[PDB]
């Protein structure tokens, strides 16, 4: 399509976001991987079993709901809310892990192996593979098993293999990593199911391919309900797959904003942040070249979150590549912004929502009175909030 | 006209052995601690000096250089201590080059790093995480400021790639990884004469002796931090013992 | 248009003569409120405009409708049968109490009430009222059998986001038909401001009625989807029975259907002989509870036997009047299943479809695999997943060791 | 024929007093401590007992009651032991009616309950639970057996349903409950002759003397039992000072 990179993954020609930088160890199964990608995503007998889970199993296509109690706390504006906390397994990880779940299946790969923050993604993965039968191993930090327990007795209960990562800052990115260190190891029988929209090429464009279901539901059901395309479309922004799902058939709609919100901790001045495009620069991380939180001497800055979803310091080279063309646009929200429309979706909507989709929320609201009454603004609802309810309730007090 | 490392892998082939190339983390445990041991390398008999620049997330290293790392950046340690240490290592004599990830290098910038690098007396730049498909501001300022670039093929290399990265090389060619490390040297030496190094968590003298019958360099770098850790009379006894299984 | 009337009780609730299953045994203090829900429901029920909303809100805002998965792993745990689920699990929520919480809800504002009491057990149907009450703007006051609040901990919370005051029960069993009696006491106090939404398909005329008119929506969806999926009608359609509720749901489109067998799967707890279960039609007796005359555990006396099952939502020793009806007419066969029938085919479906059921829900599994080894090679069987087990994550790694 | 109550309510308002009803559920403490209470409201001046059947799930209770059944039920009490208090009260020259939720009447069998109570001495059944619409085979044994049929009215019952309610009531009207109880005891007299007994939460001599003034019966419960707790005489003390508040002259 026109957004996609080369054969090398470099979007934007010389400014040169994406690509593969990864060690020569694991270019032969990155090589293989791309391959099969490129031969079955063409395919009608995987695009059929796509489809048919899609529907069958994990519940598509998700609603898009006006959530008509929110217009007053957002300048009279017009919310809508695309369901992706409908989906099996409770986000919109389900959608990627089942396209790269059936393609490790169709590699002969006999196992999978995954990181995961929140949670999701690995119960995501683990949901497929039981599905499958696939060997499952997943990778997460140590302070993300304590804070996200929930989906790690889901993972356990599902056939799945839990790693407690205790290196580093214990979260995300050092899942990421010691997943690394093991598809090096075993990449000739191991599929590495990538979890968000980062990574080595084909990984950031794979994983959008599978999540642009998203937006383009999205794209046909704004316009029957409202009428006319969005003003705008908002997400939450960790590494970038359910912003870039809902965004991308939105691009060439040059009237519908597109803003990404990230998490800003306890504050962007603080250093106890994830504001990857607020505070970050460009530098190579995780196998692409993106932006990154990272010192002087390019030491990546460990990122700090009350959302295990969004506490990540890097981002998506194809997030990085629209922010430099000026299609969307990437905005702060704090740890405390984003609670407040928690509890404002609860009690407005009777809607839980992850707390990584209360940032989006949360940015909806100020987007709501920039653009005044009757703006209709699209929000990506990634996930509900069943393994948030525990920081949630001694966030307001409810013990 | 050749490369700068040449002439280290002649003086070997001539005197009928392998070269010794030791791996040193700079910082640990710390600056001048690192220093006062990557000379000792040099005066212990290294034939060449393995620079490495602490990484926050270096994916590649194993459990001894990663922890050694983590104490080097916890101290504080910068990426221009590194190029401190090796105009320490050049003034004594030594051959060093710099091992680092590539983030560091695009932070420092490419064509900054390689002109300071080679002022300060570095010889060339391993790479572990730069494949030659995004090595094009690497292969010019490798051009440029004459520093030979170091990759590295591994087993699982396809011929198609091992054949490009090879090409792409200069100096060396650092073949990482049961009968895998022979038989991985044996493809590289069908496609090209440009020495190889191995490394394989070489820990005796008498395992640097095996690896020299077939490859042009050892690579050692875990034992030097084990031997570190322990004191710098450690690391000197051990250094003197892997410079006499290369000569075997 | 609307749907039909041929299996309706008669104007006093009874099925099956004017003194049968069913009927009004309440006080007189609640006869002026129940008689004026009975009035709105059947003014509402004719309303499109009425209709219509329900429609838009179980469209958009719950996510209907819901799949209907073929389970192809099951097959050679259930005699090579196979396996259809009616993924009721995939509702927000997360069960099929949001599709009755809708619609009462929505009576509820029609009829002015500001205040709405409800029971839970497995706190479902709680976290539905709430989410309802919060939608709609309504206060929410929720009562839980003490018990049950530390079995199903994730739903109190739940409950306490959405706004709504939650109030263990700690009389009698301290579970579900004690949340009941305790909200039964608050609305013959409060019946001038406060609508009871009940969550199950049992009480007092018109509630087994309009429960089961709002839970309708799953066996026409399952009709349609068995049909278009298989090619025929099922061979049979199989349901858990607490009170009732998702049993009758999605039974109630396959009545007329001659060839469609219907099975209920009470939850038997450690076995129907050791006096700890809850198989209200295996060891019960017709009786006069909760407002109903149906089936119940009761001793000789009559006082009610208190029930016992790993699942908070089947752990109840009555049941709705409908389910009565259609078992003495012999048009449903009800079944016992225990809890280590149940938590096998929890596991089972956690390991081969990726699929985590409510506990409840895991014994219409259960009993799936046992018909389908009773029916054989190629039968189908539809089977309502009714909800989500993340409320039982807790309780089912305990279970199996995940935990110590 | 006239009602089995119907003497009772014209021998006190010949007398220009209420009816003094008192409720004692049986077996609390134990099934001879409640024998023993009852017979001591007999000797008391308690001109109807209402033999109260321990439930499992007494919706209709309040706390104090609800203890007490609760704590019958685990000593064994059985609906045989109200018949039997029944029997005790007839032998000590009292006028007992049963009180009971509907479910163990259905499980004895509503005909048997009924021959078995007016064969104990029995003069009606107050069903709190049961109301008219579902009352068909009661009404035929209530008839069959000479018992009274006592239903109960609510202030927020509608004019249909008080009117149908009376209509069906024998020997008194069971007004259960601020100015709510008068004006509910005004609205079945403005359609029936039928006496009228308030429950109301009394527990002193002044509100049996409040209620006096427009009802036929005082109804006492919940203080009774609170008093039986205490013991026999505290429960013989209070008695003695309603029985003079339900006198007027
Ligand atoms: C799908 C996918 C595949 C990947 F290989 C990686 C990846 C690549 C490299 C690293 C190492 C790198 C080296 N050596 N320096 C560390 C941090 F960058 C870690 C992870 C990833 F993040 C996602
Ligand atoms: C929607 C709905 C409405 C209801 F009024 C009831 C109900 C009725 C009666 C009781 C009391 C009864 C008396 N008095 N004995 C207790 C147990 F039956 C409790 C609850 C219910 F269960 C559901
Ligand atoms: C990291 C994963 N979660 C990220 C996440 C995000 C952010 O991830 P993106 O890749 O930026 O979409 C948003 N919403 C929900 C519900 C999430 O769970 C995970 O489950 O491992
Ligand atoms: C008792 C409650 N639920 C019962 C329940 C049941 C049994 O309810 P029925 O009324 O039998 O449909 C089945 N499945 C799930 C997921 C449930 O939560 C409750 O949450 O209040
Ligand atoms: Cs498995
Ligand atoms: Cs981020
Ligand atoms: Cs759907
Ligand atoms: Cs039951
Ligand atoms: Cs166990």
């Amino acid at each position: 399509t026109s957004h996609d990179p080369d054969s090398g993954g470099h979007f934007g020609g010389p400014s040169g976001w994406g690509g593969r930088y990864v060690p020569e160890a694991l270019m032969a199964v990155i090589e293989e991987v791309t391959a099969a990608y490129q031969k079955e995503r063409v395919s009608q007998d995987f695009l059929d079993d796509l489809d048919r889970l899609q529907a069958n199993y994990a519940g598509r296509p998700s609603p898009l709901y006006e959530a008509t109690r929110l217009s007053q706390h957002a300048g009279s504006a017009r919310i809508f809310l695309k369901r992706e906390d409908l989906n099996h397994t409770g986000s919109h990880k389900i959608n990627n892990v089942l396209g790269q779940a059936l393609l490790a299946r169709r590699m002969g790969k006999t196992r999978v192996i995954a990181e995961t923050g929140a949670g999701q993604h690995g119960v995501a993965t683990a949901t497929a593979c039981a599905l499958l039968g696939l060997d499952c191993v997943i990778y997460m930090g140590g302070i993300d098993t304590a804070r996200q327990a929930l989906n790690v007795a889901r993972m356990r209960l599902l056939g799945a293999e839990v790693v407690a990562v205790q290196t580093g800052s214990k979260t995300l990115k050092d899942a990421i990593n010691e997943a690394f260190r093991d598809w090096v190891a075993n990449a000739d029988n191991t599929y590495y199911c990538f979890g968000t929209a980062a990574g080595p090429h084909p990984f950031p464009t794979m994983v959008r391919d599978f999540q642009r279901i998203i937006g383009m539901e999205a794209r046909v059901q704004i316009q029957g309900q409202a009428g006319r395309l969005p003003d705008a479309v908002v997400a939450c922004v960790g590494g970038g797959s359910n912003a870039i799902g809902i965004f991308h058939a939105f691009l060439d709609d040059p009237g519908v904003r597109l803003v990404g919100f990230e998490a800003a901790g306890d504050g962007v001045e603080t250093g106890r942040h994830a504001a990857t495009f607020t505070a970050g620069s460009p530098g190579a991380f995780h196998g692409s070249f993106s932006y990154l939180l990272q010192d002087e001497d390019g030491q990546t800055i460990e990122s700090h979150s009350i959302s295990a979803g969004l506490d990540y310091p890097g981002v998506g080279p194809e997030h990085a590549w629209l922010k430099e063309a000026g299609r969307v646009d990437y905005r702060p929200i704090t740890d405390s912004e984003a609670m407040d429309a928690f509890g404002l979706l609860c009690r407005m909507e009777g809607i839980i929502p992850a707390i990584e989709s209360a940032h989006a929320v949360a940015g909806a609201l100020k987007l709501g009175v920039e653009l005044g009454r009757g703006a209709v603004i699209v929000v990506n609802l990634s996930g509900r909030g069943d393994k948030d309810v525990e920081t949630a309730a001694k966030w307001f007090g409810l013990l | 006209e050749a490369s700068r490392l040449g002439p280290v892998f002649d003086s070997c082939r001539a005197n009928n052995r392998a070269a010794l190339i030791g791996y040193l983390p700079t910082g640990y445990p710390d600056v001048p601690a690192s220093v006062a041991a990557m000379t000792a390398l040099v005066e212990s008999g290294c034939d060449i000096i393995e620079v490495g620049v602490p990484y926050s997330d270096p994916g590649m290293d194993g459990p001894t250089i990663a922890r050694a790392t983590e104490a080097a950046l916890r101290g504080g340690v910068r990426v221009r201590d590194t190029l401190a240490a090796v105009e320490a290592i050049s003034i004594a004599g030594g051959r060093a080059v710099v091992m680092t990830y590539w983030n560091p290098v695009l932070r420092y910038g490419v064509d900054a790093f390689a002109r300071d690098l080679a002022a300060a007396g570095g010889l060339g730049l391993i790479t572990p995480d730069l494949i030659p498909d995004e090595a094009q501001q690497w292969l010019a300022a490798s051009e440029e400021h004459r520093l030979d670039r170091i990759f590295l093929v591994a087993p699982s290399s396809t011929p198609e790639r091992l054949a490009a990265t090879v090409e792409a090389s200069r100096g060396f060619v650092y073949a990482a990884s049961s009968q895998a490390a022979p038989e991985l040297v044996g493809r590289v030496k069908a496609v090209s004469d440009i020495p190889v190094g191995v490394g394989l968590g070489v820990r005796s003298r008498a395992q640097a002796a095996q690896i020299a019958q077939y490859a042009d360099g050892v690579i050692v770098g875990s034992a030097l931090v084990t031997a570190l850790t322990e004191g710098l009379p450690r690391l000197r006894a051990l250094t003197g013992e892997l410079a006499a299984g290369v000569r075997l």
